[PDB]
């Protein structure tokens, strides 16, 4: 019933459909990461180890990661955060040394609480980076952690202070049954950060596959 | 720069074989369906074969089916026509024609320069009663074409195409689907008509317009051309 | 100087009383005698199944046959509505598209989003492929909306609180509209294209003159961000959809709100708004996943378009008024009639 | 009595097909094998709910049920273990449809082109069940091992219960049948009582098929809650 | 902030100078337009399948 030109148009549409399917398959096997941070919290260094939105693409162990940084996207965040619903993971950067002032750790905690409990990231696991290990280690011996956390009750040492900060950040999340938080202290600069991100991403992908299979 | 260059034509003994090549340049070759059109030394156009985008669909004229093979190398931007068992009736100039098919598109928009091949010694019928008609610059003339079957389709399209072949030049698309002016064609040319009866009107005819006007139907394959109306003076 | 702030408040009170004196009879009272439209039962005549991510924008072509849809899968698709065929599939450099437009002539489409750039694509080239004509840069925030004035002019809405009028051939901001205090989310050209109205996150709508580039009027009444805006067919009024689960109709000459379209059981936001050819029906997309049809003159819900499994993000009506296209956060466009 | 279980089986299977069809948009290719097995399962449950044709059709239902178990197990094993590129190429839309149809075509051929008693039929059925069981155990254990490595690597709630429950039930419902078939395999006397009991367990597996596949599936749980509620 | 305050005050002054009509007149005009185009609104008045481009 179709005309010759109608048949040719249908064939062209078919070809377009095939190309769209191929592109979707290519995109479905890529790891989408959303990079977030309160400010100069170490986003730049982690991007280095690898306008508005900035996309960084890198391949690690045959896995392609697209990491989107929205630091320059200055505007209402609730009007475009839903655009990132379904990303493979969120990488949250926190300056472990930004506790004295200026309060900065409290702002980072507020942003982490807002993002983790966001309605669009219920099932999206977050990878927590605690940058500036060395500077925080030097500062802890001089400026006690009590400035930021008066309720803190422990020795003013690097290990215990870092553990307390990590525990507070991990407990800031409410839905502990539908998402996971992977915490790392990123100052090694020995390719350990990318390995940790890869491990967390593989774990998240396996969990998602299990959910799809109904195991889950 | 959207040229199509054909090569591989020449003297071939009857019953032999020959492959015609067509190198495309300056456009997305893989996105266009390609046609081979033939013109005897002193006759009108005759559609030969068609290969769709992606090579999914192929069509041949009943007078070449089984003998000719149409193929394309998309990465190489080349179109091929493999001819076997060539006869004296195959002597003609072969034109490489690109055509893209989507809603509102303009098929048969660009024709190649042609390559000459010389062999040593149910179809819809399109009629052009006026084989020739003298014309003078500044006057208005109308070319008449008739179809044995209604070219109007149930979707509203009337699949009639008008081509102009100036002396010593490749055919040029003027009007597609009986009403639409091809890109780069002046507003003087006009196409109108109903099913089985179509007219091409030229207003204020001038130089560069003398030649043979061909009417083609794209309602169904094989694509058939009219005899061709010649303008002179 | 606090005196200037006091004077602004006094002027704000003055204009409020000025438009208060003109409110003699409400629209509801005027339209209380006309018969209701009854029930609008629209069926899904077509479903478009090409996109693979959330669809954020769609726009009808002036021919009422070709529509362009934008999805975050990184593709602009031009559909032939009658036959469902895909005419074109344009891959975008930035996949974070938020807006789409279709030049009235049909030769171009526009795209934009989180890249802060409005990309113009040439649909009719001698090469047979869609090509990027221009990339309009200058906005410091995401591209909220864009609408062609002609083949060489386009007005863009941006999340950086400003709207701009561009000269495509030169790619420069011919005019900048800076009156808002929050992100501008929607944009609607008047029928004569002599002006346009924008809705922003400051819960206000502003009327701009494109020739002079100056906020002619400001409209308030909404309680949250305005996400959608669409002028009346007459051009003397427009409708806004906001996050407070309410749509309202504003009249330019009256300079105040005319009607409010809300229901007790609707508590979600409005994502898109459009009018019927006659302006009697106001179609609004919701986060309920179903579009709502309102009697624009009586503020009575006339029908529901429940055919999407996710948020209805975009909504458009053909120029001839034959059909309505709805896109949602699922990967499907639906055509109703 | 026992027929009550058949009633529950058809209702359980019917819901799974209804949920998959109703939410076809929200159900992926993985559920295609689950629904295919559930349909075959409906065929078996219905017959026993509430004759040469009855026996012949029942044989078709069981073999598809058992074959669908392997397809579901293989699909889960390949999705969780193989790389996405290989999984995508293998499980194309046309490939998934072909795999489903081939299971029915293979099932129909075996029923019509074989002697029924379940000699050569008895020896074959026993061999097939061991091959079916071996693949099921290999696929699900592989999923258990892979999911154990990832947790250990990232570590530096009954979990995996579904994979334990399915494999335990499959073996306890199917083992008696194959043992009987291997015994009927050589010249030995098989009391009618055990033969009837063995078939009850194998057919009972079809009734519990829909639960074992989807009980832990959160999307199915949400779907069930919304419709029921 | 003084420059911004003056700009806003000047903008508001332009707003107050607009000529406004009665809401009843504005409402009547919208009613008149809808009635004058009711027959040309296929969505408001469903059309038979003969001339419906979207059938099926
Ligand atoms: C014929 C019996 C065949 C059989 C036998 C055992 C299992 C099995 C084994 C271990 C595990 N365990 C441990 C507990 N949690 C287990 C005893 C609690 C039920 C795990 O941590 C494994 C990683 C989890 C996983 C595997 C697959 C999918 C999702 N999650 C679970 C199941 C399965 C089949
Ligand atoms: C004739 C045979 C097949 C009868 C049944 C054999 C079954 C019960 C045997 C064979 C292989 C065994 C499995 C071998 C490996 C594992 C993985 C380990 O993490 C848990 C025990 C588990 C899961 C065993 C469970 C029992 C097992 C499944
Ligand atoms: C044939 C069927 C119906 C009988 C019951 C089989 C299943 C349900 C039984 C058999 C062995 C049981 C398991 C034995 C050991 C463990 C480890 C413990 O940490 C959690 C419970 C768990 C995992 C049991 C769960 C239930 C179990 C898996
Ligand atoms: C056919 C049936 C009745 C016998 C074999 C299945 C049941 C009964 C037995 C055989 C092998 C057993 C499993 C062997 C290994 C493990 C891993 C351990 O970390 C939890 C218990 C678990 C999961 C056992 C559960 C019970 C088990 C599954």
């Amino acid at each position: 019933t179709l005309s010759a030109e109608d048949k040719a148009a249908v064939e062209r549409s078919k070809m377009i459909d095939r190309n769209l399917r191929e592109d979707g398959e290519k995109a479905a096997r890529e790891v989408k990461l959303l990079l977030l941070g309160a400010g100069e919290s170490g986003k730049s260094t982690i991007v280095k180890q690898m306008t508005g939105i900035v996309e960084t693409h890198f391949t690690f162990k045959d896995l392609h990661f697209k990491m989107f940084d929205v630091g320059g996207q200055r505007s209402e965040r609730k009007k475009w955060i839903h655009c990132f619903e379904g990303v493979t993971a969120i990488i949250f950067c926190v300056a472990l040394s930004d506790y004295d002032l200026v309060n900065r750790m409290h702002e980072s905690m507020k942003l982490f609480d807002s993002i983790c409990n966001n309605k669009w990231f219920t099932d999206t696991s977050i990878i927590l980076f605690l940058n500036k290990k060395d500077l925080f280690e030097e500062k802890i011996k001089k400026s006690p952690l009590t400035i930021c956390y008066p309720e803190y009750a422990g020795s003013n040492t690097y290990e215990e202070a870092a553990a307390y900060i990590q525990c507070q950040f991990e407990d800031l999340n409410k839905r502990k049954d539908t998402k996971e938080i992977y915490t790392h202290f990123t100052c090694a600069t020995d390719t350990k950060n990318v390995q940790f991100v890869f491990d967390a991403v593989t774990d998240v992908i396996i969990k998602n596959n299990l959910k799809d299979c109904g195991l889950f | 720069d959207v040229q199509l260059v054909e090569s591989g034509g020449g003297l071939v003994q009857p019953g032999g074989s020959r492959k015609l090549s067509c190198s495309a340049s300056g456009f997305a070759f893989s996105s266009f369906g390609m046609h081979w059109v033939r013109q005897a030394p002193e006759k009108g156009l005759e559609w030969v074969a068609y290969i769709s985008s992606g090579s999914g669909t192929i069509y041949y004229a009943d007078t070449v089916k089984g003998r000719f093979t149409i193929s394309r190398d998309d990465p190489k931007n080349t179109l091929f026509l493999q001819m076997t068992s060539l006869r004296s009736e195959d002597t003609a100039m072969y034109y490489c024609v690109r055509s893209i098919y989507y809603y509102g598109s303009s098929p048969f928009d660009f024709w190649g320069q042609g390559t000459t091949l010389t062999v040593s010694s149910s179809d819809i019928v399109m009629t052009q009663a006026t084989s020739s008609v003298p014309v003078t610059p500044g006057e208005s003339v109308s070319i008449s074409c008739r179809s044995s079957k209604s070219l109007l389709h149930s979707n509203g399209n009337t699949y009639l195409y008008w081509f102009l072949q100036r002396p010593g030049q490749s055919p040029q698309l003027l009007i597609y689907r009986m009403s639409n002016l091809a890109s780069g064609v002046p507003d003087r040319f006009s196409g109108s008509g109903s099913g089985t009866a179509f007219t091409l009107t030229i207003s204020r005819l001038e130089a560069e317009d003398v030649g043979v006007y061909y009417c083609m139907q794209h309602l169904e394959y094989p694509l058939t051309f009219g005899a061709g109306t010649k303008l002179e003076l | 100087l606090d005196q200037l702030r006091q004077e602004a408040e006094q002027l704000k009170n003055q204009i409020r009383d000025a438009r208060k004196a003109c409110a003699d009879a409400t629209l509801s009272q005027i339209t209380n005698n006309i018969d209701p439209v009854g029930r609008i039962q629209m069926r899904t005549r077509r479903t478009l199944r090409g996109h693979l991510a959330k669809i954020y924008a769609m726009h009808w072509g002036t021919d009422s046959r070709l529509l362009v849809s934008a999805s975050q899968d990184g593709k602009l698709i031009i559909w032939d509505s009658y036959t469902t065929n895909k005419v074109h599939a344009i891959p975008l450099r930035s996949s974070w598209v938020m807006t789409c437009a279709y030049a009235p002539s049909g030769n171009y489409v526009a795209c934009g989003g989180l890249d802060n750039i409005c990309s113009i694509y040439n649909l009719k080239t001698r090469e047979g492929n869609v090509r990027v004509s221009r990339e309009l840069a200058g906005h410091t925030g995401y591209l909220s909306c864009c609408r062609f004035l002609d083949d060489n002019q386009i007005v863009t809405s941006s999340g950086d609180t400003t709207c701009a009028l561009w000269d495509i051939e030169t790619g420069q901001q011919t005019t900048t509209f800076t009156g808002h205090t929050g992100d501008v989310m929607s944009l609607s050209l008047a029928p004569d294209t002599r002006l346009f109205v924008s809705g922003a996150c400051d819960a206000s709508a502003k009327l701009w003159d494109v020739r002079e580039g100056m906020c002619r009027q400001t409209f308030t009444g909404h309680e949250s961000d305005i996400n959608a805006i669409c002028f009346f067919p007459n051009g003397n009024a427009f409708a806004t959809g906001s996050d407070d689960a309410t749509c309202r109709l504003f009249d330019l000459r009256a300079d105040q709100e005319l009607m409010t379209y809300s229901h007790d059981n609707i508590i979600c936001g409005i994502t898109s708004v459009s009018f019927s050819k006659s302006g009697r029906l106001l179609l609004a997309g919701y986060d309920d996943f179903n579009c709502n049809v309102w009697d624009a003159l009586k503020a009575d819900r006339a029908g529901v378009l429940a055919g999407h499994d996710n948020r209805v993000s975009c909504l458009g009506v053909t120029d001839d008024g034959m059909a309505v296209a709805t896109g949602s956060w699922d990967s499907f466009l639906k055509i109703w009639n | 009595l026992y027929s009550g279980l058949a009633i529950g089986g058809t209702l359980a299977n019917g819901m799974v097909i209804y949920l998959v069809s109703s939410f076809r948009k929200l159900q992926t290719t993985s559920n295609a094998f689950i629904v295919n097995g559930c349909a075959a399962d409906l065929s078996v449950c219905a017959l026993w709910m509430p004759r040469l044709l009855r026996g012949g059709l029942l044989g078709l239902g069981l073999t598809v049920s058992l074959l669908s178990h392997c397809l579901v197990a293989l699909n889960r094993y390949l999705l969780i273990t193989r790389a996405p590129a290989t999984y995508q190429a293998l499980y194309q839309r046309r490939h998934t449809a072909g795999m489903l149809a081939l299971s029915w075509a293979l099932a129909l051929g075996l029923v019509l082109l074989l002697p029924p008693w379940a000699h050569y039929p008895a020896l074959l059925a026993a061999a097939a069940l061991l091959a079916q069981t071996a693949l099921l155990l290999h696929c699900y254990l592989g999923i258990v091992r892979r999911v154990r490595v990832s947790v250990k690597r990232v570590s530096v709630r009954l979990s995996g219960l579904s994979v334990l429950l399915l494999c335990c039930v499959f073996l306890l419902a199917t083992q008696p049948l194959v043992w009987v078939s291997l015994a009927s395999g050589f010249s030995l006397p098989v009391p009618w009582g055990v033969q009837a009991a063995s078939w009850l367990l194998c057919c009972a597996l079809s009734a519990l098929n829909p639960l074992l596949y989807t009980w832990r599936n959160e999307e199915f749980r949400r779907s069930v809650r919304s419709v029921l509620p | 902030s003084i420059a911004q305050a003056r700009k806003l005050v000047e903008q508001l002054k332009m707003e107050a100078n607009i000529d406004r009509i009665k809401v009843s007149k504005a409402a009547a005009d919208l009613m008149a337009y809808c009635e004058a185009h009711a027959k040309e609104d296929p969505l408001l008045t469903p059309v038979p399948a003969s001339e419906n481009p979207f059938r099926e």
